[PDB]
């Protein structure tokens, strides 16, 4: 690894500078280097890792959707043949995206998940595993599509099981996990009713627990609860 | 709007 | 070059797809590959080249300014010592930025400028040479700073001389050249009076020639004239 | 606002 010679603390410091400069590819490389030092990540460090890769893959996914839409239009009746270039370039972006997902999944497997024993870390990493398998599922079209989808489902389901046992219903990790698993049901697993049920139950159970929270925790939880409500409004 | 994930 | 095996027309097609997907690093690599085919660029192709690199270097410059500001604050009295990381990371971004400028300047020197005989191409490329030397000047601090500044000045001055002889005062390339050379005077050459005089004279001479234009050309010219006015308002 | 270049 190109970060093998840099101190763990320096990698973390530079990840924070990269975030301020909106240099998310650098931020991800610094955080990958920090993970590869082999020590567990603190809560703040886990969130630096997730912010970095979410921004990198988010740009790739948005670009992939633009190119996919152009490719789809090219294959409609009446569309002039323009050659292989659109497919080739969509494939190039797709391969890069898959590489980033494989990198994240590799960090989780070697060895973040196996060392994560507290609920906040374990649920966080399993949510990430579900998310990055879900991004692979967004572009999958072949023999492995069902297994990719099931890998996302299985990771999310383990995270849900732990979060229900070990976290309050207002915990922001639990809420974001539920938000994303609901989206998985809606748009990956062809299960809109499950998506709506999960979002509604998650919202209602969080509502009932807000009275236990400080003002700052209340703000954290209600922010994600509003995202659940936004999705429910879109879907109903 | 696009559905939300976090 | 990694683009050596791809057809010129395919590189151009992919540059346009990359623009739509906001993948400006890819767009720049495709356009560099197209330039390296050795043929002159059409007007549309020149603008694809400039859009790609302007976006790439624009992101680098914005990041460099964020990091420079943090580094400056770290060196104020009362600031806690945090180690070499801020300087190192600012240097990393700076070196990448300088590499992109050197790449663009290299394409202009090998061999875009020497083959550009029409005013619209020659002025466009000389403006680009001035711009990329100006971006080098923004980060230069050493023995070569004066020569970098003079290289920007000389390129802009040749472009100005050609544009005055060969283009109408409303030509958008002429207007953008003047806008940027005025900014060069203001913030690189420590010549705010020259910056203001150039912007004012450029605006007034364009105003007097608008009556010759079609509606579409009028829109093109007035857009840049508004930028000259914006700068004059900021500076006076 | 930041000065304009194009
Ligand atoms: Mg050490
Ligand atoms: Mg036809
Ligand atoms: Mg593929
Ligand atoms: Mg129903
Ligand atoms: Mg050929
Ligand atoms: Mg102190
Ligand atoms: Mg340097
Ligand atoms: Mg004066």
């Amino acid at each position: 690894g190109a970060m093998g010679s840099m101190e763990r603390a320096s990698l973390i410091q530079k990840a924070k500078l990269a975030e301020q400069a909106e240099r998310y590819e650098d931020m991800a490389a610094f955080m990958k280097g920090a993970v590869e030092k082999g020590e567990e990540l603190s809560c703040e460090e886990r969130n630096l890792l997730s912010v970095a890769y979410k921004n990198v893959v988010g740009g790739q996914r948005a670009a992939w959707r633009v190119l996919s839409s152009i490719e789809q239009k090219s294959n409609e009746e009446g569309s002039e043949e323009k050659g292989p270039e659109v497919r080739e370039y969509r494939e190039k972006v797709e391969t890069e995206l898959q590489g980033v997902c494989d990198t994240v999944l590799g960090l989780l497997d070697s060895h973040l998940i196996k060392e994560a024993g507290d609920a906040e870390s374990r649920v966080f990493y399993l949510k990430m595993k579900g998310d990055y398998y879900r991004y692979l599922a967004e572009v999958a079209t072949g023999d492995d599509k069902k297994r990719i989808i099931d890998s996302a489902r299985s990771a999310y389901q383990e995270a849900m099981d732990i979060s229900k046992k070990e976290m309050p219903p207002t915990n922001p990790i639990r809420l974001g996990l539920a938000l994303n698993f609901s989206v998985f049901h809606y748009e990956i697993a062809n299960s809109p009713e499950e998506a709506i049920s999960l979002a509604k139950t998650t919202f209602d159970e969080a509502m009932a627990d807000l009275h236990t929270l400080s003002e700052d925790s209340y703000k954290d939880s209600t922010l994600i609860m509003q995202l659940l409500r936004d999705n429910l409004t879109l879907w109903t | 709007g696009r559905r939300a994930t976090v």
